[PDB]
């Protein structure tokens, strides 16, 4: 978000967009099919499903099978933690049923 | 339609799908959700929980989600009105309804494709038969008979949809389901007990039905907790235990002091007439007849001496016969978690019911709902233990209003029904601004009044109450409660009266909630509405 | 190499990298032969998906292995980005017949990282300098790894005649021995060649 | 959790180049006596005499030093003199190493590149002070829970605060595992903005 | 490391459950399991026993070393000896936390097992800060830790090693 991309000097964005691209290059090289996204998976997996609860609005979150889900405020779902990690670690969702 | 069996008709259809759960806002519905949740998180069923609060918000919610999902579940909402029109759904969408409101609307019963009902039909239901309500000179000669049929229909409707009441709680239907699958636990039993106790607390069921349901639940409680017959010494102390108690009717007396809970239960604050100095000495005499020092009775109950509390729950029931209070012991349940955790099933209710209806508002309508749904799992004993300081603050700010309208005589006898109203200048009157926390104030006002007045007519007239809602729109909220008595059937009849009165006067009204007897009315259409209503009820 | 043993060796390759103070050996064999079980058993689930409990027992284990592996990889892309020049040098001058400390892919990543950062420092502050400072060498600005760290280890191949140097005084060195299964607290320099030979494991 | 600042090499042979701790460390002043004149630059303290007592940063006196003491000679501050070297032997648990700092072990290990006579007696003070103040940082950092620790940490320096913040981060992490609390997934760096 | 990964390594210990569902052999990348015959014991790794217990599908069993009598002898043996004595399992703390939290009703005398485990722990931690103080006090260069489990190591390791590095530095700053 542009509360950050406003504090970097205009040449650090080029360093960024180089680093990010080289990283995404390395990541896709590990395995046969589009490698393994090592960005996720920061904590040992505990269970297979997670119960989240939204905290801000967000247009339309996606499920791989084309089955979208709207995200209003204060409305909790029961999704696979394989998808919610990206959003919990930013501030949108929240892991309630610890 | 009516679902015959819940296993193979409701569960094992939504078992492999992505359902969407609409939830009303009352302790009964919270406890009816928290079991369905635990029955979905056990079989990996993706659900989604949308907290609604009226018909406008239920419609707004159905607007957005009505294309992704094509299964639905409504909990304590949408069984007393027609559904296939307020939502205007498609054809391949399915609705399940698990509501308590009564009576079920007609078309919702002869529509066996889209609106299935999880309502056990062995309740007090008497639904009219099918064709009694649903569809050259000989032409007119027979269409006159069809006109007779329509005239009979206009009457049998008025016969069937005239009184509103409540059936078995949702949190008991869900528990029957959760026991069928053999996946019931104590945690799903405590929520059943709480979802039942709440109806009797808010006085929406008859004492007969309440004791019948308690008789049912006690078999389950003993089936679970009796298996520990003599091993209660080698069972972990940190493991919940539910027990049947024959315990007092004082509210919150195990956390409050024994004195501040006699002055605030709206059952001894009526008999003792604890609003008039003339009868306040009655409390003093009642305490003195038991040998309770006036210095121990004023202190918190957990710190009272151990030599007094031996047979308190008997020396109180006895010395209440000598005063005309013979219904002083009720039948409830209680739970122990660990070393110091001991709840009666009517403390959880008064704490939840006051986390959801806190006066100071901090966001949208669904910000308190979440905080009250949170405080039902044992991992959040810091909200419960907090929602017990609101429930106290409320109960001490109710006997300071029923003390106003009885030392000032603001109960008008407007004819066929009593009548009252409130003033903003009185302190602690913005707390009762919500259209849900107003029914309890009125239902306690009636109980104090009927005991107070000397007449014989007023003691059997229903009450009607109005208090201001919105200063900007200049509108008030209005309720209606049945004629009070000891064995009142609890079949209210104002959802029709207010409707027809606003129809006659042709004023501006809003029947926003799920129950019909609560309305928002322009401050100027008050009298225009009230006079036509007086004439209508007659 | 039963698929059951790849994981037992993967967890061991996972702890060492977490505790060692230097970029350890490269195991391309395992990282490329566990991405096969993941690539295969991801297919015998999406095909025979019509069971609803077996697939759960499989998905949970896959998710445990894909975290061991992933957090292992991430733990090396931190060693590389903190020691990029000293890890490039060491790989350029390697005597043939010695196991590399960089995969062929981490090598490309490290090359691009050094290139990127040099081309960044070249255009912000090292350009507008007097024309004799505009070159800074990155073998004396990025601190080398510190192999004088203390580590707990537990040994699993009985070693004897191990040198324990407490201080600079060559006389004060008493030699010690190691049982099997024991655990000790010793500096990482004196047992460096044992971690590369499986004789120990840094717990 | 992923921002790994460059650590300090101020205890070994020579400070690191990019470490922001050593940069602010060496900036601290130090007394010198000049051996020649200082032409064309006597503006600061144009020429300066020989045999003059001046105060210069440490980094400056790194290159301006030689074995023969060509340009200037150095004498240690009093904190490392013989005076305080007995105080730090009476009981080292009493000294305010933040006022006498705030870089005690960092500075003292760079004053060994000046080949003074008493080095064999500075490198014995430090060793015997750090060993003295150990059982009061091993025990007031692994046993201070949910307390206001801003008074257990008021008399420490940068080499010791770094350890008092590693005792706590391992106490507050086992006490968060015991209470079933280190299972919930949380926002890592965004709660720093909040 | 951090406790939440020691807890991950501890979920590989084997325990014995009694399922109540039918299932045939499963071939895991880490071995084989089954078959699951309703009402018959079977030995599985913990991370599966816990996950099946939460879904109300099994009934755990107390490990043999988890007896209220043998433990009341370990608790005395530990206080007598003056070194780290051997322990039932290398991961006893995590076992007696996960089990007793998730299956406390299938274990008789849980709240005495728990207190004995905690008594052992509170001693094996006291011996460490004495074995980690003589180290510094006498400026050793080696220390044989006998039967430390990974958890005791990890609760006070990232401080001990980090405060011994700063000591090696101070002790070898005069050679050149």
């Amino acid at each position: 978000p542009n509360a950050l991309r406003f504090h970097m000097a205009a040449e650090e964005m080029e360093w960024f967009n180089n680093y990010k691209r080289s990283l995404a290059t390395y990541m896709r090289s590990l395995g046969g099919d589009e490698g393994l996204d090592i960005t996720q998976d920061m904590k040992p997996p505990k269970s297979l499903y997670i119960e989240v609860r939204c905290l801000k609005d967000y247009g339309e979150f996606e499920v791989d099978d084309g089955t979208s889900v709207l995200l209003k405020k204060n409305s909790q779902h029961f999704l696979p933690r394989w998808k919610c990690e990206q959003l919990i670690r930013q501030g949108v969702l929240e892991h309630i049923l610890s | 339609m009516f679902v015959s069996d819940f296993r193979k008709e409701f569960y094992e259809v939504v078992q492999s799908q992505r359902v969407l759960l609409f939830v009303a806002s009352d302790v009964d519905a919270l406890c009816a959700c928290k079991i369905l949740q635990a029955l979905f998180q056990c079989d990996h069923v993706q659900y989604t929980l949308v907290p609604v609060s009226g018909w406008q918000e239920l419609e707004t919610a159905f607007l957005e989600h009505k294309e992704q999902f094509h299964y639905f579940i409504l909990i304590n909402c949408g069984a007393n009105v027609d559904l296939l029109d307020i939502l205007q759904p498609d054809e391949d969408t399915i609705f399940f309804v698990c509501d308590t409101h009564r009576p079920v609307n007609v078309v919702n019963v002869y529509n066996d494709t889209q609106i299935k009902l999880l309502i056990k039909q062995d309740d007090d239901l008497e639904v009219p038969a099918y064709e009694d309500i649903f569809r050259i000179v000989e032409q007119t000669m027979r269409r006159r008979q069809r006109r007779e049929w329509e005239a009979r229909r206009r009457d049998i409707l008025f016969d069937y949809e005239q009184y509103e009441y409540h059936g078995t709680s949702s949190a008991m239907v869900m528990f029957e389901l959760a026991w069928m699958l053999s996946k019931d636990l104590n945690d799903m039993l405590w929520w059943a007990i709480v979802g039942l106790t709440d109806q009797w607390v808010q006085d929406k069921i008859t004492q007969m039905k309440y004791v019948t349901d308690v008789g049912v639940l006690q078999r389950h409680v003993s089936r679970h907790n009796h298996r520990n017959e003599d091993e209660e010494n080698t069972l972990s102390v940190d493991c919940t235990r539910i027990s049947f108690e024959y315990d007092l009717r004082l509210v919150l007396y195990q956390h409050w002091s024994l004195h501040d809970s006699l002055c605030n239960t709206s059952y001894t604050a009526a008999r003792f007439k604890l609003w008039s100095v003339h009868g306040q000495k009655r409390l003093q005499e009642f305490l003195a007849d038991m040998g309770l020092p006036l210095k121990q009775v004023k202190q918190k109950f957990q710190a009272m001496d151990i030599s007094l509390k031996e047979n308190l729950r008997e020396m109180i029931e006895q010395s209440a016969n000598k005063f005309g209070m013979k219904d002083m012991r009720v039948q409830t349940f209680s739970i122990h978690f660990g070393f110091k955790h001991k709840f009666l099933a009517s403390d959880v209710v008064f704490a939840t019911m006051s986390l959801m209806e806190s006066p100071e508002k901090d966001g949208s309508g669904t910000d308190h709902f979440i905080q009250a749904l949170d405080s039902l799992s044992r991992s959040n004993l810091d909200k419960l233990y907090h929602g017990l300081e609101l429930a106290k603050k409320q109960l001490r700010a109710t006997q300071q209003t029923i003390a106003s309208c009885l030392c000032t005589n603001l109960v008008i006898s407007q004819g066929p029904f009593l009548y009252c109203s409130l003033m903003e200048g009185t302190p602690d009157v913005m707390l009762f601004s919500r259209p849900a926390s107003l029914s309890l104030l009125s239902k306690h006002l009636l109980k104090s009044f009927v005991c107070s007045t000397k007449n014989r007519r007023c003691k059997l007239l229903p009450l009607v109450m109005a208090a201001p809602l919105s200063m900007e729109h200049g509108t008030v909220t209005v309720v209606g409660i049945p004629p009070e008595t000891d064995s009142s059937d609890r079949k209210n009849f104002f959802g029709r009266a207010f409707e027809k009165a606003a129809e006659s006067t042709s004023s501006r009204m809003l029947h926003n909630h799920f129950d019909l007897s609560v309305i928002e009315l322009k401050a100027e259409d008050r009298s225009k509405f009230l006079d036509a209503l007086i004439s209508l009820l007659s | 190499l039963t698929p059951a043993e790849l994981i037992e060796r993967l967890e061991q390759a996972w702890m060492n990298e977490k505790f060692a103070p230097e970029l350890l050996e490269s195991k391309p064999e395992i990282v490329e032969c566990v991405m096969e079980q993941l690539e295969h058993m991801e297919e015998n689930l999406r095909r025979a998906k019509r069971e609803d409990l077996k697939v759960s027992i499989h998905q949970m284990e896959m998710e445990r292995i894909r975290y061991v592996l992933s957090s292992y990889l991430r733990c090396r892309l931190m060693k590389i980005e903190k020691f990029f020049p000293h890890v490039l040098e060491k790989e350029k001058t390697r005597p043939e017949g010695e196991p590399s400390s960089l995969s062929p892919e981490e090598l490309a990543f490290a090359r691009e990282f050094m290139a990127n950062t040099e081309s960044y420092l070249k255009n912000v502050a090292l350009k507008h300098m007097p024309p004799n400072l505009q070159k800074v060498d990155l073998f004396r600005a990025v601190p080398k790894p510190d192999l004088d760290s203390y580590v707990f280890l537990r040994v699993r191949e009985r070693q004897e005649n191990i040198l324990v140097e407490p201080d600079t005084d060559e006389q004060r060195d008493y030699v010690i021995d190691l049982e099997k299964g024991s655990q000790h607290l010793i500096r990482y320099k004196t047992i460096a060649p044992l971690v590369a030979s499986g004789a120990v494991q840094l717990i | 959790e992923a921002y790994f600042r460059v650590e300090s090499g101020a205890l070994g042979p020579e400070e690191n180049f990019l470490s922001l701790d050593d940069i602010l460390m060496s900036h601290e002043k130090l007394p010198v006596r000049t051996e020649t004149a200082m032409p064309r630059l006597g503006a600061f303290f144009n020429a300066v005499p020989q045999g003059s007592k001046l105060e210069l940063p440490l980094w400056l006196a790194k290159g301006l030093f030689d074995n023969k003491r060509r340009i200037l000679s150095v004498e240690l501050p009093k904190i490392y003199q013989e005076g305080w070297r007995t105080v730090f032997s009476a009981d080292p648990n009493v000294v305010d190493l933040h006022k006498m700092g705030p870089h005690f072990y960092g500075f003292g290990s760079q004053l060994l590149h000046f080949d003074s006579p008493e080095n064999a007696d500075i490198s014995q003070s430090l060793l015997q002070t750090f060993i003295g103040r150990f059982r009061r940082i091993m025990d007031s950092s692994q046993n201070a829970y949910n307390e206001d620790t801003s008074a257990l940490v008021a008399r420490l320096d940068e080499m010791e605060r770094g350890l008092f913040q590693t005792g706590q981060k391992g106490l507050n992490d086992f006490q968060c595992w015991e209470k079933g609390q280190a299972s919930q997934i949380t926002a890592s760096n965004l709660v720093q903005n909040y | 490391m951090d406790a939440a990964e020691v807890e991950f390594l501890a979920e590989k210990e084997l325990v014995t459950i009694i399922p109540n569902f039918s299932l045939d052999k499963i071939y895991l990348i880490g071995g084989d399991l089954g078959p699951f015959n309703p009402g018959l014991p079977v030995e599985v790794p913990l991370w599966l026993a816990i996950n099946l217990k939460q879904r109300q599908k099994c009934r755990l069993l107390p490990p043999e070393w988890m007896d209220v009598e043998k433990l009341e002898k370990m608790r005395d043996h530990e206080r007598k000896e003056e070194t780290f004595t051997p322990m039932p399992s290398p991961y006893y703390m995590e076992l007696t936390k996960l089990l007793l939290n998730h299956a406390s009703d299938n274990i008789p005398k849980a709240d005495e097992i728990r207190t004995l485990v905690k008594d052992m722990w509170d001693t094996r931690i006291a011996k460490l800060r004495v074995s980690a103080d003589s180290f510094v006090r006498q400026q050793e260069a080696h220390a044989k830790l006998d039967n430390l489990t990974l958890m005791e190591i990890n609760t006070s390791g990232t401080f001990l090693t980090q405060a011994l590095n700063h000591m090696y530095k101070l002790r070898t700053n005069l050679q050149p």
